[PDB]
């Protein structure tokens, strides 16, 4: 299972 | 033995027509189990292994939601990095992300991973301690300061030591027949004279799983690395792998050379001689 | 930008036997960017029915792909792979060889 969200750079 | 779960994401900007291309792939050791493609008609996380097809519709609904969120953030991040490196709008750029975890033979957490790249070069990476970040350049230091301010390293650790490990443990149990299997390599040797005084000896390893293997040529037991052509391990396309190692030997001295095959599928390492 | 030229391997799924159905593979690896043109050739002509793996990459960030098609090897038919990448000034043709 993958991460729910990705953070902006 | 030890097991790993890895997710590989690729986002490529297209200055011409359409939004950036987003491709996602999931692996359990050397076996692919999931995929997501922004160009595909499905627009959902798709199964690639038989043992993941038993997962409920809520799992696929959740994974699709995560992949849409991943694609959208990658689309915003391509624009953000364009400004960081002060690049033009007419050029195509790529963001790559790798994350996952390792479990031991007992299923205990071993290691957690999270690494990001811009145009095939390191950008930002989570350290082994899962507490700090490694910024490759000055532009990545901007992200590092922003991620430290929101304590991003802790949120990554929560996933890696939690849901990631739990997911991997569940996949290994569901696919024990395919994933906990070891296919030993089928070995054979070829001999082809290149002249009346020299002949090439090629040692093959076919139909093996996992991909990890060692092919070493030896002359009178001494490791022959000098003048040995070793090809990269390649997929056969049926879930197994292939590899070969060749050496040019003087005619009449073939018996002095041995090929050593090491693989976890073998009960003892092989010693092949012409 | 650091561009990487692809490594190319042309081979069959199982050991080649004349008149026996098999799969012709072309493994492209160690390349960057992801955009690549891979064709499998039959005596110089492009095979239309060609499938490929989902785009993935190694620890060094270089991409890898597997291009594959159903083929029946004979002793005289010439099989090859034509690869084109931004790093290549001209398309690279690697001839298929049982053994190699």
């Amino acid at each position: 299972c993958t991460e729910l969200k990705l953070n902006d750079y | 033995g030890s097991h790993s779960m890895r997710y590989f994401f690729t986002s490529v900007s297209r200055p011409g027509r359409g939004e950036p291309r987003f491709i996602a792939v999931g692996y359990v050791d050397d076996t692919q189990f999931v995929r997501f493609d922004s160009d595909a008609a499905s627009q959902k996380m798709e199964p690639r292994a038989p043992w993941i097809e038993q997962e409920g519709p809520e799992y696929w609904d959740q994974e699709t939601r995560n992949m849409k969120a991943h694609s959208q953030t990658d689309r915003a991040n391509l624009g953000t990095l364009r400004g960081y490196y002060n690049q033009s709008e007419d050029g195509s750029h790529t963001i790559q992300i790798m994350y996952g975890c390792d479990v031991g033979p007992d299923g205990r957490f071993l290691r957690g991973y999270r690494q990001d790249a811009y145009d095939g070069k390191d950008y930002i990476a989570l350290n082994e301690d899962l507490r700090s970040w490694t910024a490759a350049d000055m532009a990545a230091q901007i992200t590092k300061r922003k991620w430290e301010a929101v304590h991003a390293a802790e949120q990554r650790r929560v996933y890696l030591e939690g849901r990631c490990v739990d997911g991997l443990r569940r996949y290994l149990e569901n696919g024990k027949e395919t994933l906990q299997r070891t296919d030993p390599p089928k070995t054979h040797m070829t001999h082809h004279p290149i002249s009346d005084h020299e002949a090439t000896l090629r040692c093959w390893a076919l139909g093996f799983y996992p991909a990890e293997i060692t092919l070493t040529w030896q002359r009178d037991g001494e490791d022959q690395t000098q003048d040995t052509e070793l090809v990269e391990t390649r997929p056969a396309g049926d879930g197994t792998f292939q590899k070969w190692a060749a050496v040019v030997v003087p005619s009449g001295e073939e018996q002095r050379y041995t090929c050593h095959v090491q693989h976890e599928g073998l009960p003892k390492p092989l010693t092949l001689r012409w | 930008m650091i561009q990487r030229t692809p490594k190319i391997q042309v081979y069959s799924r199982h050991p080649a036997e004349n008149g026996k159905s098999n799969f012709l593979n072309c493994y492209v690896s160690g390349f960057h960017p992801s955009d690549i043109e891979v064709d499998l050739l039959k005596n110089g002509e492009r095979i239309e029915k060609v499938e490929h793996s989902d785009l993935s990459f190694s620890k060094d960030w270089s991409f890898y792909l597997l291009y594959y098609t159903e083929f029946t090897p004979t002793e005289k038919d010439e099989y090859a792979c034509r690869v084109n990448h931004v790093t290549l000034s001209q398309p690279k043709i690697v001839k298929w060889d049982r053994d190699m």
